[PDB]
């Protein structure tokens, strides 16, 4: 049947673009009394899990699509929902889109495997201390949330303060001129719709999304002061359908600017 | 059959379906009240339609919730003016028009924390006693 | 009668019946009290049962009624509960009044005493003060706006809520000291409403509120009470927005105050706004959330009773409908707990329940028909239905909706701790609660794990009672040194993030898995920095828990040393006990959860005085129904189950159990059907609750534990309703095994001492084996390596090991007894140990692998040991044996040579004895001494049950029951036997079943243990039953629900392997206690040595032949190697071959030969061809597999017998058949076509008359077939293409043989029933008449597996016992006395005739079963029924050959005349006829 050979073209061709293997992080007493180890390695762990299973899945499709394998429930239901051009409900382990196809969760999965292989040779080149000062993409990550936590954990360990007292600001920079302070780490991918940010300031714009070139989340004491008039509290959405609600950023509108006006026009930040 | 696309066309609908005998009661503004109301539920069903963008997810802000906000209102100012054939808008129950619109209707089916502020800013924007003014702008820089 | 008060209208059918007959007994309708009122559990009446009183609550708060209602008065018993429940009523409201002018009086006070307070809330009950408080606040509030009226003037406002500040100062310092633990929910209670009062005042006077009538005042849930209203119930009305709700007055006893927060404040503002416009609300939300807390907090503010039903899966709807008609006519609420789990038909059927119900109550805005009868709709009834992400569709415009999308943990926490008395609690909460997000994300994700609300909940709880024990203790401290006592001053300088600690530590760090532990610390050191805590020793535990181990042989340690993890262990079980009701100890199976409980339980029992009494229960053997209680569908009776009988016993107090400390523990595993109802008793209410309504309080002492040792399947809600401990594997390190093995062995005598001093030497002499790294423990090691047919698990091994080991004892003593004159020397002893303890390791690590791993296993211990071994260049000591004489002795020498008698060759009961046999004797013997159950693990046939049966047969006392399990067993079938061949017998220690024989040891043999199907929770009963009496050494009856002691019983088993088709693998905890032996199919040698023997004795007939047996059956074994090789199942599922095709082949040979007096060696070369021919090759699917066959069996005949002629010995038309001559010797094709052609002939004059066209297939096809039916028992399973003839054949040899053919006329309607009924007849008709049936069966006919489970005991035993029974079955014995009277037998007793009706069954009936060539079917129907693949033999019709097609046309178009001499043969001829004459005709070219 030619549905067959055209599956065993698109199996062969995905096969081509995933990346081959992941490494896992090293483990160490100190590497293990570092929070941010600890949640890049549960991370660099799920990715390859579920990079060796969507592997092991496709190269036992090819094998089928030679004849050299037979199709047994599991791999007959992964071949109707790759038919159909439905997700496999095995491969998506993490929070996706539910509109996406396979070949766009491919292609992501792809590129966040890049991004972990880049993150674990990092790692392994240096330590903790270096795994610090990766800029990361939120939407990358499988668990973001997980990320903004492991930064907070980080910063109160580094000053032994208390977790509950620290709060987050967002400091909105371009990647080559930004400074990387003991308690700031960089973000990149993330989106803002609805809003231009120009020197960390909220202005209202027409077009559909401004990307901002590099985020440093900054872990700082609790101020115990009431934020301004002109600060502005805007979601953080891991995709376009706003179903997840990653956390929440402060910014600072431009004068003249209406917050009630930022909040119809549906101003967010999306990490993709 | 589909209703019509249209502020116009769904504000026509709600003075159609609700009868002609009720908006026009003792009080003279009740009918004023109704009118916000209608232009509210309005806008925010025409919100729907740009489900990410508008909302978070494509609510049921059906006929029963604006059935529940006219008895609502009803209540509220019979409550308030208890037979006065004109009431100043500021004796008006504004505050419990807003809190019951924001927290129990429309606002039941709120889960997103964000949706509920975007509804409490059209509330706040909507009803309130500068409403009864000739300048007052239910939108602003449209074209 | 039910419409007059329609209160007591909640009750069902049961409950109404009960209260009519009993209306004079008082005294038993208190349960009908606990099911409909929600506090109040029980009404206190005088000595004469006369007058009631008041009423009492199941905590034992009580209320005196003013005036007393008199029974007597009132015999009617709906007149006088409407009394008791007016007067509950009025009784309260006038409570309310007196608390309200108390507490007015404490109102308006710059200070309240102490003392005063106390009493007051001492006086009046936890529902009635809160409500007291309630009502002063209100009024105050009021007062002060309706003086802020004014506007711009002066606030005294600020002046109530200081009041209220200074009385929750109060309030902070009485529940700092010890308190009665009713006083101190009163305490808490009031102290979260103090809390939320001061919020929300703090919030009105932040809003600079001045008007009485303002939104922001009428939004806050307002109580008003007038004095003045002459109805009592009408006194207090609790307004909230424009909501009015009349206070319902009914009696809540004490319940769980609920916090506050500002979601539950929307929610109170949503539910109110939904019930004033007459429509329900439906909060909708993830799990885990309060949603149901929420309605109820709601419902009891209200003074009203919500029944808050389950919507599980398995949901029931008469009982909900009773439920629900009752709460209809009562008006009390009813709450649906996650609406959407329900089945889609289900959910529409109460959907439009509940939509009629609404339409009433908005059409009250009268009864309405709820089934099939009138309710009274009270217009206070309300419905409120929680979902979990919608609505259903005629619902939607019926429901308000609201979002509890998260709860308010944050002030959840700072509220619980102001109730525990906690200062600084903002500063904890803010810890707290981001601590237990991280734990809920940053640990790694467990089935046990639990970090929700609830168990916040609980910390906080044991938080505040561990502060209040630790202030206990400075007082005590202070008491003994010094005398300055000040509760404040402990209190200031006692640290308190470190009690938050320690409170986290003790209820978390039990269920943290080994590798969790330091990061919880590191998550502290995130949250608490630079606070540490550290345990408590119990060092009076400690000693006692040493004694205890040190008393039951267990090995005992501190910290690092052996045994320190488990200790540490069973001290934090210790904690969690103390904190816990419910506990759950989690774990692998060796993990020593068991023994962890039960030296627990005895060292308690020791240390503090209290006597410790355990109930080990097993929920999954025993029927859900049995094990909660059955409430009669018609008579109502209730029976209560094993757990209601257990717990009813407790709370008797028959005995002073309450005194003791009862443990229950639910030993076995855990899935979401039984414990749903446990959920009600695993919370903080403590209480069960039965479908008749009675709910049973749990007692203090009561602890309700699961020994499970997986998660993977309970559901979270109860996850979070109890404790975990979890019990990983590397806590019962295996020098502990060692060391409970060996001192069990130095201190316990193996017969129950001379033979206690041969243990001692035997210990002393293997200690240096058992050491740490010793050789056992590498070998252990090795062994884990490798591959084994069933699950490796580590207490497997090391129990069969230990076993065997015992029986090396009990030969030491044997020859001991033997030889008085010369006991065994010393050094005799130990060369006899060592080398039985490395034979023992050899069988017993891998006695259940292949010979190529148990190769590699002798290997290794050979490299690793140091014990003299054979010196054998090649042979593994596995063919070894160790003599007595300690001795490395050939296991062939203990092989004989037996000759089997000629009339005896391939007879069901012979035996020959080679290798394999004589090891897995002494293997099943060694076993057998101990009575320890084994698997018997093999492929298909293999000598597994012959093997298993001559073992048991040489053993004399033990006698033989053989049970063949089915995929649809029960422990019904196990109940079945105990009751035919045992007896329960009363004796001093208790009820024992033991077998009506005496003096003989009953073995279960199971000759398909793992067949039976598992449930949709992993989990087989008749499994976890056997593994129930192996391990506890009894069961559980459930006619009286009694612990039943088996005596004399013990369990064998065996099994195909696991990963065979239709094998599901037996549970590990099973697999523990019973050794595996995997009986592979005997070697070339093992055939070769077997079937010599069988056809020497079978030749003796024919001497002049006789020279010939050796090389025979070598040819006869040599074939069938690459057949085995060939065939494999693989290509085929019924392509497998065993050793039992051999046994048949030489069956076959024999039965050809007896008959005949002289045959030449030509002849028997003929029959071995025919026999190899009706074996391997009929069940063959493609032609050249056929092919192949062919000329394989010609190549061997020619290898083995090079100086014979092949054109006669080997011709072609191999056709035997005794139709023409009288014996069985080979006909020719054309005469016996002559024959079964004059047979079809006279069957069309009698039969149905269908022309038959006689291909060269019909006539192998019709011999065959009559083959099977001359043979006792003849089954067969026809193969081939609808339409090719197997009915055709089949009718046609049963009518040439006698045989009657019997097809069941099957329809849609065609039940269970019917087929039982059809198969009753058939069996009446083949035993009780000697009348030879053939039974036609066809896989359209089968509508249900259960027709082929009754098939499969049919062909398995040559009847069905299931079938015939009662006055069926005295129907049966007349008629089968009759039988036997007519042939010549007399016979009494039931079981003789019986037996001869099987006999005669077995003899006479015949059943065929035609099918489709299906292979996917082929397999399932394989797997589904072993029984049609095990003996019945298969034939391959497949479909009509091109020769047999060429025939059928030339026959039937006969008649027309296509004789065309015109005629002209083409150049190319399209020939798809093999044997197309070479020139064609012109009706031969239409043919082909
Ligand atoms: N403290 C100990 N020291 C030495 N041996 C022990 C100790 N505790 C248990 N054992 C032994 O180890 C084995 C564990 O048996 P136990 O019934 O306690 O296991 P378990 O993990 O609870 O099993 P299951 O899940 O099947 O009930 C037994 O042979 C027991 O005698
Ligand atoms: N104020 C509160 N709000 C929400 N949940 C609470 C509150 N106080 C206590 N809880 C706890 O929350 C837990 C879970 O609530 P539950 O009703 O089971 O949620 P769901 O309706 O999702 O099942 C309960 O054990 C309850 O004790
Ligand atoms: N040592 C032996 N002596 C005699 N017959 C044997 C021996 N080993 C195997 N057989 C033959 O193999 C067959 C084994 O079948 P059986 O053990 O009943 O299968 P299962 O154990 O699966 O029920 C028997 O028919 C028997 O004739
Ligand atoms: N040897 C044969 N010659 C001619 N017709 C046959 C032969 N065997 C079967 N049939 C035909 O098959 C029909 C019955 O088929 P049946 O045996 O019921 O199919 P199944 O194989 O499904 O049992 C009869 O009508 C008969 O004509």
């Amino acid at each position: 049947p030619a549905w067959m050979r055209t599956l065993h073209t698109t199996a062969s061709n995905w096969l081509h673009l995933i990346p081959q293997t992941l490494s896992h992080l090293k483990r160490t007493v100190e590497n293990i009394k570092d929070p941010l180890f600890r949640f890049f390695e549960r991370e660099v762990k799920m990715g390859a899990k579920l990079l060796q299973d969507v592997r092991q899945d496709l190269a036992d499709v090819v094998q089928v699509c030679e004849g050299k394998k037979k199709q047994t429930n599991y791999l007959r239901t992964l071949i109707n929902e790759l038919v159909k051009g439905i997700l496999p409900r095995s491969w998506s382990h993490y929070t996706v889109p539910a509109g996406m196809t396979v070949i766009q969760w491919v292609s992501d999965f792809s590129e966040r495997i890049k991004q972990l292989q880049n993150i674990s040779l990092a790692a392994a080149s240096g330590g903790a201390k270096e795994l610090k000062n990766i800029h990361v993409c939120l939407g990358g990550l499988f668990v973001p949330e997980a990320y903004i936590t492991a930064t907070r954990q980080y910063v109160a360990q580094a000053n032994s303060w208390s977790l509950e007292e620290l709060c987050l600001e967002v400091n909105v920079t371009t990647s080559q001129g930004a400074t990387l302070d003991a308690c700031s780490f960089g973000v990149t991918g993330l989106k803002l719709q609805g809003a231009t940010c120009n020197n960390n300031k909220l202005s209202l714009s027409n077009a559909i999304s401004t990307a901002l070139p590099l985020t440093q989340l900054r872990w700082v004491k609790q101020t115990n002061t009431e934020k301004k008039a002109s600060v502005v509290t805007l979601p953080v959405y891991l995709n376009f359908t706003r179903a997840d609600l990653i956390f929440t950023v402060d910014f600072e509108i431009a004068t003249k600017e209406d917050p009630r006006s930022f909040y119809e026009r549906g101003v967010a930040v999306l990490c993709t | 059959f589909e209703p019509p696309p249209g502020v116009k066309a769904n504000m026509l609908r709600t003075f159609s379906s609700i009868p002609v005998s009720r908006i026009c009661k003792s009080p003279n503004e009740r009918a004023r009240l109704y009118f916000l109301l209608a232009w509210f539920h309005a806008i925010i069903q025409e919100r729907l339609r740009y489900a990410p963008l508008g909302w978070s997810k494509k609510y049921e802000f059906g006929e029963s919730d604006l059935r529940s906000a006219c008895d609502t209102v009803d209540t509220w100012l019979d409550d308030t003016a208890k037979g006065r054939q004109n009431i100043s808008p500021d004796k008006i129950p504004w505050s419990a028009l807003k809190t019951l619109m924001a927290q129990s209707i429309y606002g039941g089916r709120v889960d997103n924390e964000f949706d509920q502020r975007l509804l409490n800013t059209f509330l706040e924007r909507l009803f309130t006693t500068r409403s009864f003014d000739s300048e007052f702008k239910l939108a602003c820089k449209v074209d | 009668e039910r419409s007059s008060f329609p209160r007591f209208y909640f009750v069902g059918d049961e409950d109404l019946l009960e209260i009519i007959g009993n209306s004079k007994n008082v005294a038993k309708l208190q349960k009908h009290f606990k099911k409909m009122f929600a506090g109040v559990s029980s009404i206190i009446l005088n000595e004469d049962n006369s007058v009631v009183l008041g009423i009492s609550s199941r905590e034992g708060e009580e209320v005196m009624f003013k005036t007393p209602v008199s029974i007597t008065e009132h015999p009617k018993i709906n007149e006088w509960l409407t009394l008791v429940e007016k007067e509950m009523r009025v009784t309260l409201a006038k409570l309310l009044a007196e608390s309200v002018t108390e507490v007015e009086i404490f109102g308006k006070a710059t200070s309240i005493d102490p003392n005063t307070y106390i009493t007051w809330i001492d006086k009046y009950q936890a529902q009635l003060v809160v409500l007291s408080a309630q009502i002063a606040w209100s009024e105050n509030v009021e007062t002060a706006l309706s003086s802020m009226g004014g506007g711009g003037d002066a606030a005294p406002l600020h002046s109530v809520l200081s009041n209220v500040e200074v009385t929750l100062n109060v309030l902070a310092d009485s529940v700092l000291m010890e308190q009665p633990p009713l006083r101190r929910r009163k305490l808490e209670h009031l102290i979260t409403e103090l809390v939320h009062q001061r919020d929300v005042t703090r919030s009105l006077i932040k809003s600079k509120i001045d008007n009485a009538k303002s939104f922001e005042w009428l939004s806050q849930m307002r109580f008003y009470f007038d004095p003045k209203q002459t109805d009592v119930l009408q006194q207090l009305s609790i307004q909230m927005a424009n909501a009015k709700f009349n206070y319902g007055f009914e009696y809540l006893g004490v319940q769980d105050k609920l916090v506050q927060t500002p979601l539950t404040d929307r929610c109170y503002l949503t539910m109110t706004q939904a019930l004033e416009a007459r429509l329900g609300g439906s909060p909708f939300g993830p799990a885990g959330t309060g949603k149901t807390e929420s309605v109820k907090a709601l419902g009891h503010q209200l003074g009203r009773f919500v029944l808050v039903f389950n919507c599980d899966e398995t949901f029931d709807f008469q009982a909900m409908g009773r439920i629900f008609v009752g709460l209809c006519q009562v008006g009390a609420w009813g709450c649906f707990d996650e609406f959407n789990r329900l089945e889609e038909r289900m959910l529409s059927a109460v959907s439009q329940q509940v939509q009629c119900i609404q339409e009433a109550l908005r059409e009250h805005s009268i009864t309405c028909e709820l089934l099939n009868k009138q309710v009274k709709v009270s217009p206070d009834m309300a419905i409120f239905i929680t979902m979990n992400p919608n609505l259903p569709d005629n619902l939607k415009k019926l429901f308000r909706s609201l979002a509890m999308t998260k709860p308010d943990r944050q002030l959840i926490a700072q509220v619980m701790l102001y109730s525990q008395g906690f200062r600084t609690a903002e500063v904890l909460a803010n810890k707290i609660v981001p601590f237990f997000k991280l734990c809920d994300e940053q640990l790694s994700s467990q089935s046990h794990y639990d970090f929700g609300l609830r168990a916040l909940k609980s910390v906080l709880v044991s938080a505040g009672n561990v502060k209040r024990e630790r202030i206990q203790k400075i007082k005590r401290e202070k008491e003994e040194r010094g005398e300055a006592v000040d509760e404040g001053e402990i209190a200031e300088n006692l640290p308190e993030q470190e009690i938050l600690i320690q409170s986290v530590c003790e209820t978390m760090v039990p269920k943290l898995v080994a590798e969790d532990i330091p990061l919880l610390f590191s998550l502290l050191s995130d949250v608490f920095p630079g606070v540490q805590y550290h345990r408590g020793e119990m060092t009076a535990l400690r000693e006692e828990l040493k004694k205890v181990c040190q008393e039951m042989y267990l090995t005992y340690g501190d910290g690092e040393e052996v045994g320190g993890m488990w200790v540490e262990k069973v001290l934090q079980l210790y904690q969690i006990t103390q904190i816990n009701h419910g506990l759950m100890m989690v774990g692998p199976s060796g993990s020593g959860k068991s023994m962890a409980w039960r030296v627990l339980l005895k060292a308690l029992e020791r240390l503090e005085g209290v006597e410790g009494v355990a109930h080990i229960i097993d929920p999954k053997a025993i029927s859900k129904d049995h094990l909660y209680g059955t409430l009669d569908p018609n008579t109502r009776e209730w029976t209560d189950g094993l757990f209601t009988h257990v717990l009813r016993k407790i709370i008797d107090s028959v005995r002073g159990e309450l005194q003791k400390r009862q443990w229950i523990v639910f030993d076995g595993d855990v899935d979401p059907e039984w414990v749903e109802n446990l959920n009600s008793v695993l919370d903080d209410n403590k209480l069960l609750t039965l479908p008749n309504g009675e709910r049973l309080s749990l007692p203090p002492n009561v602890r309700i534990m699961f020994e499970v040792q997986d998660l993977k399947y309970a559901t979270l809600a109860t996850v979070s309703r109890c404790g975990m401990v979890w019990f990983s594997e590397d806590v019962l390190s295996t020098d502990m095994i060692f060391n409970n093995f060996l001192a069990r062995l130095r201190s316990i005598p193996l017969d129950e001492s001379p033979m206690l001093q041969i243990q001692r030497d035997a210990a002393t002499i293997m200690q240096p084996y058992f050491t740490s790294n010793g050789l056992v423990t590498k070998a252990l090691e090795h062994a884990f390596q490798l591959e084994h047919i069933m699950d490796l698990t580590r207490l497997r091994c090391l129990g069969s090991l230990f076993s065997m080991l015992h029986q090396a004892c009990r030969n030491v003593a044997q020859y001991n007894a033997n030889h008085p004159d010369f006991p065994m020397q010393i050094e005799q002893l130990e060369r006899y140990i060592q080398r039985y303890l490395v034979y023992a390791i050899l069988w017993s690590l891998s006695g259940d692998s292949r010979l190529k791993m148990r190769a590699e296993l002798g290997e290794y211990i050979r490299r690793i040991t140091t014990v003299p071994l054979p010196t054998a260049p090649n042979i593994p000591i596995i063919d070894y044996e160790v003599s007595i004489s300690g001795e490395w002795s050939p296991w062939q020498a203990k092989v004989p040579q037996i000759e089997v008698e000629t009339h005896k060759v391939a007879a069901p009961d012979v035996v020959v004895p080679t290798l394999d046999t004589v090891r897995h004797e002494a293997l099943l013997y060694t076993w057998l001494a101990e009575h320890k159950p084994l698997v018997l693990c093999g492929p298909p046939g293999s000598g597994k049950t012959m093997t298993l049966f001559s073992a048991l047969r040489a053993l004399p006392d033990m006698e033989v029951v053989g049970l063949n399990f089915s995929s649809a067993t029960t422990p019904e079938l196990l109940l079945k036997t105990f009751d035919h061949y045992c007896e329960y017998r009363r004796t001093p220690n208790g009820v024992v079943l033991a077998p009506v024989q005496l003096g003989k040891w009953l073995v279960l043999f199971c000759d398909e243990i793992n067949l039976p199907d598992m449930d949709k929770y992993g989990t087989q009963r008749v499994i976890s039953f056997i593994r129930q009496m192996v391990e506890h050494g009894g069961f559980y009856r459930t006619s009286d629900q009694t612990w039943v002691k088996l005596e004399r019983i013990q369990f064998v088993g065996a099994c195909n392997p696991p990963t065979d088709p239709g094998r599901k693998p037996l549970s590990h905890r099973f697999l523990r206690h019973v050794p595996v032996v995997y009986v592979d199919y005997p070697g070339p040698a093992s055939l070769t040595q077997i079937y010599g023997t069988f056809n020497r004795a079978m030749l003796r007939l024919i001497p002049s032949l006789r020279t010939y047996a050796e090389p025979l059956t070598a040819a006869m074994v040599e074939f069938y190697t690459m057949s085995q090789e060939r065939f494999t199942q693989d290509t085929q599922p019924h392509y497998i071959y065993s050793p039992r095709e051999m046994t048949r082949w030489v069956r076959g040979i024999f039965e050809a030969l007896r008959p005949l007096e002289t045959l030449p060696v030509e002849g028997l070369i003929r029959i071995w061809a025919h026999e190899a021919l009706r074996l391997f090759q009929d069940r063959l699917v493609e032609d050249e597999e056929r092919r192949w066959t062919d000329e394989n069996i010609d190549t061997v005949a020619l290898k083995h017998f090079p100086n014979i002629d092949r054109e006669k010995a080997m011709s072609r038309p191999i056709l035997y058949s005794n139709w023409l001559s009288k014996d069985y010797i080979p006909v020719d094709q054309e005469e016996l076509r002559d024959y079964v052609k004059a047979r079809l002939k006279v069957f069309y004059e009698e039969e149905l008359d269908v022309p038959l066209v006689l291909f060269n297939e019909v006539l192998d096809h019709v011999l065959r077939i009559d083959r099977i039916f001359r043979q006792p028992q003849g089954h067969l399973l026809l193969i081939g293409v609808s339409g090719a003839g197997k009915t055709t054949l089949s009718r046609f040899v049963a009518w040439m043989n006698g045989l009657s053919v019997y097809q069941i006329k099957v329809h849609r309607k065609y039940t269970g029933e019917d087929f039982d009924e059809d198969l009753r007849t058939v069996l009446r008709r083949s035993g009780c008449k000697n009348e030879k049936i053939a039974f036609i069966m066809d896989e359209s006919n089968v509508l249900d597996s259960g027709f082929l489970e009754r098939m499969n005991t049919l062909l398995a035993n040559g009847e069905v016992p299931g079938l015939f029974e009662g006055d069926e079955y005295a129907t049966l014995m007349t008629q089968c006395k009759e039988g036997a009277q007519k042939e010549g037998l007399m016979l009494d007793s039931h079981e003789e005739l019986y037996k001869w009706f099987t006999s005669q069954v077995i003899r006479n009936l015949h059943v065929v079963f035609t099918m489709n060539p299906s292979s996917e079917g082929l397999k399932d129907r394989a797997a589904t029924s072993p029984a049609l693949f095990n003996r019945c033999v298969l034939n391959w019709f497949g479909d009509w050959s091109t020769e047999a097609l060429y025939q059928v046309g030339k026959e039937f178009t006969s008649k027309m005349d296509l004789e065309k001499p015109n005629y002209i043969v083409p150049d190319y001829m399209p020939v798809v006829y093999d044997k197309l004459p070479q020139p064609p005709s012109h009706r031969e070219a239409i043919v082909n």
